[PDB]
Formats: C-alpha cells, sequence, structure tokens
RNA sequence: AUCCGUAACUUCGGGAUAAGGAUUGGCUCUAAGGGCUGGCAGCCGACUUAGAACUGGUGCGGACCAGGGGAAUCCGACUGU
RNA sequence: CGCCGUUCCGAAGGGACGGGCGAUGGCCUCCGUUGCCCUCAGCCGAUCGAAAGGGAGUCGGGUUCAGAUCCCCGAAUCCGGAGUGGCGGAGAUGGGCGCCGCGAGGCGUCCAGUGCGGUAACGCGACCGAUCCCGGAGAAGCCGGCGGGAGCCCCGGGGAGAGUUCUCUUUUCUUUGUGAAGGGCAGGGCGCCCUGGAAUGGGUUCGCCCCGAGAGAGGGGCCCGUGCCUUGGAAAGCGUCGCGGUUCCGGCGGCGUCCGGUGAGCUCUCGCUGGCCCUUGAAAAUCCGGGGGAGAGGGUGUAAAUCUCGCGCCGGGCCGUA
C-alpha cells in the first residue's frame, strides 16, 4: 500500500540539493490547488557532518559535527524512497507548508530541524541517514 | 559607454575622484550629462529642462563642467 | 511506381563493373544501410557508422557487429557455442 | 557597389580569417572580424548526444575572465554532468549499495546456518 | 527551348538530345496558380504556365550562345594515367 | 671526421601545500625571506618544427607629398602586478532566556551563522578550501536539402542636387550613416523541465521523421542573438545652400540624413536534418567545470578566514610594417 509517509527517508533527485538525505514530514499524495500534483513537505541535509575519529580533541569533534538543513516542498517525482525511517520529532507549528511566505519563517524551520538532526546525530542512531551518498 | 537612469546614483559617479569632466549636450528633446570617470562614459539623460537646469546648478564643485554647441 | 525492374539500389551504378558484381554487391547495399530493430531499446534504429561499428540513435548503444550486416553467422554460432562450452564448464 | 578589401595581411580564406560586414558612422561597409563559435560543455556521462544548459558557449580562454555562476550550475555535478544522468547516479548508487546489504545479510544468514 | 516521336542491341541501368517532325516574333486579351484582416467581404503581391484574336514582304532561339546523323568492323570493358 | 638511435642497455625530479629546527631582518608589534630536515610527487623524454593550422585582447572619425585598426581625437578591451592592493558589497549581523519602556528598541547572558530562490529544467552580484581524481573546451571530413540573419540587387513614395525639355516625360541620374563594448528586446535553436496519458493512432517535413523508454495540448527553462532600440551619438560623417578668414582654418551657420514593399535572386554567415566511406576525416600549448574534503577561519564582535561581485591603481619590452 501507500508508504509516502511522514518518517521516510528519501534521497533528492532533482535540483541544488539532489542527492541529498532528508525525511519527510508532511505528505499530500493528492496535491492542491497550487499543487495539482503530488508532493511531500520533507526536511534534509544540506551539508553532512564531518567525520570523526578518536585522534580529535572535544572541540575540533563538536566543530565537525555541525549540520546545515534545508526545507523543502518536492515533487514525488523527485524523491526517490528507501526503506529507512527516521522517527525526529520535528515541530510542525514551524516545520509546515507556510514557511515559504516569508524568510523568517523559515529560518526557524531550518533552524529547528538543525537542532534536532544534530541531536539525534550524537547519539550514533540512524547512522545510515547522517552519511552522504557517494554517487 | 554605461547609462545611468536616476539622478541619484549620477551625482556619486560625479563625486568619484577619478571623474574628470562633466559634459552637458542639449539636444532637441533631452538634456544628456556625460561624465568622464577612468573606465566608462556615464551618461544621465533627463528629458525634463527644468531638470536639467536644476541638475546642472547643483553639480559638486571642482568638477570642470563644459557646454557643446 | 516501380522505377526499376531488377537492379534496385545498384541502379546507382548505371551500367558498369558488369552484372554479376552488381549483382554480387546489391546484397550488401541493402544489408549494410538497413535499420536494425535495436535488442536494447526495441526501437528501429541500430544503423552502421563504420565497418564493424553499429549505433543505436535512441539509447546511443554501440555495438561491435559484423562487416556489413548486424550480426554475422559465424558469430551468432559461436555465442552459443561459448555458451554451451561454458555450462559444461561449471557444470 | 563598393567592393571589400581584408584589414590585415592574410589574404587567404583560412578558419582564423572569418569576417562580417559592418556599416559605420561613416557611412561605408568594413569588413569586421569575427570570433570563433564556443561550444558549451558536452556532458561528463558520454552518451546524452546534446550540450549542457546554464553555461555560456564561449571560447575555452574566455572561461577565465567569466564569474563561476556562469561557468556552472547550482547542482551537483553541475556544469561537468546533465541533470538527467545526474539523477541516475543517484539512484544507481543506492540500489546498488542496498543490494550489497541484501546479498550481505543472506550470506551471513545463509552461513549462520552453515 | 516547347510539343510530339524514337529502332537494333542490351550486363535491363542504358542505347537517348537515338533517328524523325512541328512550333518559336510583335501586340491586345482571357484563365489558373497566393498572403493579411474581420464556402463571404475588404486590402495587398510575384513571377510563372496555358489558351485566343490581331498583325508583318514567312520573318521571329533574327546578334550572342548553341551536338550533324545513321549502318558496321578491329582494339581496350568502363572513369583514370 | 663521426654515424645510428629518440625512450630504446639511464641513479633522467633541483619541484610543492603543509609541518619541524635554526639565521636574519621590516609598516620589528607579528609577519616575510632564507638554510636544513620531514613529508609528497608519473608523465616517460633536451630542443627545433607553420608571417594559410591552434593561439586572450581595438573599434569609429580625422590627418600626410609619401604611414597609419600603428599618428591625433573619441570610445573600449585583454593580460600581468600590487596586499602600504585602495574603496564598496558579499561572508553578515539571527534566535532563545532575563531585566528597562507604552512602544520603538536598549542592556546581560546562552546558542547558530563557509549565501539564498525555484517541484524541475535552472536562477540570483559574489557566495572558503590543497595534494589527488574525473571530465569539458582547444578538436575536426566531403556532399545534398531546407530555414533564420546580414550586405547587395530590385519595386513604390518623400526630400536635396544634377541631366533632358523642338514634342513628350509629376520624368531620368546621384544621394538619402552609425563602430567596438555594455544593457534591453525581436528572431532562431534545444536530444531541457512540469502537468497529463494517446487506436477511430496521432503529430509532422520539400524529404524526413517522432511517440507508453511518454505523442498531441497547455505552462516553463536554457543557448546564440552578427538583427532592432539604447549608452556610444551628433558633438562626428555625408548631401545641399550660404557666409567669413591668414585665407595651406578638423573655419562658421541653415536644412536634411525620411516612409514602405518584395524575391528558388546573388555573396557571406548561423542553424536543422539527411546521404557517402573495406576513406571515419590532427596534436599540443592553453583555459574551465566537477568529485573529494586534508585544512583554515571568530566566538557574537572596530567580527575573522575568504570572495571567479562592482569600482579604483600601475605596466605591456623586442622584431616586421613604404
Ligand atoms: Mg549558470
Ligand atoms: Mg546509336
Ligand atoms: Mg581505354
Ligand atoms: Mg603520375
Ligand atoms: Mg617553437
Ligand atoms: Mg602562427
Ligand atoms: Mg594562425
Ligand atoms: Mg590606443
Ligand atoms: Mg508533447
Ligand atoms: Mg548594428
Ligand atoms: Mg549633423
Ligand atoms: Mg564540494
Ligand atoms: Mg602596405
Ligand atoms: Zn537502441
Ligand atoms: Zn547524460
Amino acid at each position: 500500500g501507500k508508504f509516502m509517509k511522514p518518517g521516510k527517508v528519501v534521497l533528492v533527485l532533482a535540483g541544488r540539493y539532489s542527492g541529498r538525505k532528508a525525511v519527510i514530514v508532511k505528505n499530500i499524495d493528492d496535491g492542491t490547488s497550487d499543487r495539482p500534483y503530488s508532493h511531500a513537505l520533507v526536511a534534509g541535509i544540506d551539508r553532512y557532518p564531518r567525520k570523526v575519529t578518536a585522534a580529535m580533541g572535544k572541540k575540533k569533534i563538536a566543530k565537525r559535527s555541525k549540520i546545515k538543513s534545508f526545507v523543502k516542498v518536492y515533487n514525488y517525482n523527485h524523491l526517490m524512497p528507501t526503506r529507512y525511517s527516521v522517527d525526529i520529532p520535528l515541530d510542525k507549528t514551524v516545520v509546515n507548508k507556510d514557511v515559504f511566505r516569508d524568510p523568517a519563517l523559515k529560518r526557524k524551520a531550518r533552524r529547528e530541524a538543525k537542532v534536532k538532526f544534530e541531536e539525534r546525530y550524537k547519539t550514533g542512531k540512524n547512522k545510515w541517514f547522517f552519511q552522504k551518498l557517494r554517487f | 559607454p554605461r547609462k545611468i537612469e536616476e539622478i541619484k546614483d549620477f551625482l556619486l559617479t560625479a563625486r568619484r575622484k577619478d571623474a574628470k569632466s562633466v559634459k552637458i549636450k542639449k539636444n532637441k528633446d533631452n538634456v544628456k550629462f556625460k561624465v568622464r570617470c577612468s573606465r566608462y562614459l556615464y551618461t544621465l539623460v533627463i528629458t525634463d529642462k527644468e531638470k536639467a537646469e536644476k541638475l546642472k546648478q547643483s553639480l559638486p564643485p571642482g568638477l570642470a563642467v563644459k557646454e557643446l554647441k | 511506381a516501380k522505377r526499376t525492374k531488377k537492379v534496385g539500389i545498384v541502379g546507382k551504378y548505371g551500367t558498369r563493373y558488369g552484372a554479376s558484381l552488381r549483382k554480387m554487391v546489391k546484397k550488401i547495399e541493402i544489408s549494410q544501410h538497413a535499420k536494425y530493430t535495436c535488442s536494447f531499446c526495441g526501437k528501429t534504429k541500430m544503423k552502421r557508422r563504420a565497418v564493424g561499428i553499429w549505433h543505436c540513435g535512441s539509447c546511443m548503444k554501440t555495438v561491435a557487429g559484423g562487416a556489413w550486416t548486424y550480426n554475422t553467422t559465424s558469430a551468432v554460432t559461436v555465442k552459443s557455442a561459448i555458451r554451451r562450452l561454458k555450462e559444461l564448464k561449471d557444470q | 557597389v563598393q567592393r571589400l578589401t581584408y584589414r590585415r595581411r592574410l589574404s587567404y580564406n583560412t578558419a582564423s580569417n572569418k569576417t562580417r560586414l559592418s556599416r559605420t558612422p561613416g557611412n561605408r561597409i568594413v569588413y569586421l572580424y569575427t570570433k570563433k563559435v564556443g561550444k558549451a560543455p558536452k556532458s561528463a556521462c558520454g552518451v546524452c548526444p546534446g550540450r549542457l544548459r546554464g553555461v555560456r558557449a564561449v571560447r575555452p580562454k574566455v572561461l577565465m575572465r567569466l564569474s563561476k555562476t556562469k561557468k556552472h550550475v547550482s547542482r551537483a555535478y553541475g556544469g561537468s554532468m546533465c541533470a538527467k544522468c545526474v539523477r541516475d547516479r543517484i539512484k544507481r548508487a543506492f540500489l546498488i549499495e542496498e543490494q550489497k546489504i541484501v546479498v550481505k545479510v543472506l550470506k551471513a544468514q545463509a552461513q549462520s546456518q552453515k
């Protein structure tokens, strides 16, 4: 049955963020008037955390563990769905489709995803999600 | 040659330290203010004669001003 | 209408070179200029780029083929022979 | 009617001696020497026949004085690989990497029973 | 150049402009062949083809340009040197 | 005497980001330079070889007895250099918490910040990053057809000067501009994207040819724009009429430099598509993008590293040129 649901890990196929990994936040399989096609709101990693090793100091590890996130609404045709799911609770009051009216809300939407991603990254869970696909 | 559209930017151009002279050419339809900077000859085309006179009297000092005939 | 009775494509040579040579080269001229079905995409687009080199304009796949025909009888026989020996090699 | 002469000592119609006619403020026709036609980049995939988009079609040494934005596209491999084949490598890279896990799991799972 | 007509032989491609006829000026017309705008109306237009009358002391591809042809025999296939 | 040989019997590298030790210096602060060491390193062939091949970047007007894309006037451009290489812009000025106020906003703290927009093609003025790797350009034959743009030719009118005028001819002739570079827009091309799903198959060219591997139909994006408008630039040039002067003055003034049509036309050029090959139609200098992420940059600021963005500063030697 239907599988393009919130929490699904997807690969961006087209655009600036092509080849990056995101997670479906909101999925609209029937579209709207503004988007007759079926689309989803996803939050993804613009820049992945750099590899870290025991040879580095705490300051170096923290510097290399920062994440640059992005928020986008994508056509289903531009996303490759995977079998991985990431259950990061992203506040939908700030991560939603209204963030595209003004930059001020979009900055707080990308900020919200950045903090949640980094927190989940440091626990060692969802390692595949935070590794850059090599193509 | 570069064309400037607004009096605000032309005045900034005429105040540049490398601006040499301002030539005013009066045509039948417009008044053209050309300032010879280092690289380009910037031009401002003013269609209102009163503004051309107003701009003429509000040029920065020390800049050579020439009226073409 | 039908313009020639028998010369066909080798009518470009007029009366020259003799009937038998024109007859013999007629088989090749048709074959080396035909467009073959591409086994990779299915569109009738496989065309000869040079002697032995066959290219498809749809999928852009190039194939090492025969001189005048897409694949030769000798080569097709060898592929089946090499297939059988492989099975009897690893059982 | 007015007839033309070359303005240079190269009297031959070589690839570097092409011209175009130009009427001047003095109201005469003269030869202007044209620049060669530049070619947009060819996709690194080597498969797509067309050239890329969003890139100036200029001579190779003219790219030196162009800004970066004029020479690439805002995307991975942008300006070197076409979008169509970039979508295909992301899928291929992901899909092939998954099959390794599928194969690896069976190998261990089969070995586990073994 | 237009129209008609074209044999032996042939490797069926040719032979072929085979061979052989008629016509051709000037002038005045007729018909057909399109585009734009709002089975029709309006306004634009660019050269062609065909047909007819009239006409000159039968002269009209008026200068220039511009294949003579047919039936055979020997040699070499041809183009090329 | 020499010859063969040109990567083949060769210890064929005198280089580099970075790091470590000293020696010196200067806007002595801290940054340079230098020597040694560490580390890293394919190119694998010295050199020569084209005034028609490759190869950044100059055009308009005037001027001489004889030279000018070289001189002068005007307007540009490439390359290299400056970090005492200057300014602006970008990176970059956000959020949470707690106090002041009615608010605007202000203080103290704790966090982020190597840009952003579009579903996409891709766009925006920049928008860090080395060794290393991948690719692009330079860089590709001949012939046909068709189309777009130019120059020229032709047609209809307006001007200005000239010819003919015994008769006729609103007539015949001449002439009737706008450079490079920048911006804007036509036009041409796209094997580029999005929606959608097509047989009663449709679309389509002179020919073709195209489609469930996505046609028609809509809506976009990109490339070239040598065409037109504009800055250049009317001040110049030209035509004509008229005035001066030293009269060997870039002399001075009036008017004009206008409006349309058409073409298997010729010449050039750009583009699309096809045919031919037992023929497949250079190389290199040189330039560019991408993948990677070793590194560097500042702790919330007079912000830093950094910048292929806009300006500004300095220079371009040699030989040829009648
Ligand atoms: Mg671009
Ligand atoms: Mg005969
Ligand atoms: Mg002979
Ligand atoms: Mg000989
Ligand atoms: Mg040399
Ligand atoms: Mg040379
Ligand atoms: Mg040369
Ligand atoms: Mg000069
Ligand atoms: Mg379609
Ligand atoms: Mg022009
Ligand atoms: Mg004038
Ligand atoms: Mg990168
Ligand atoms: Mg000379
Ligand atoms: Zn195929
Ligand atoms: Zn491709």
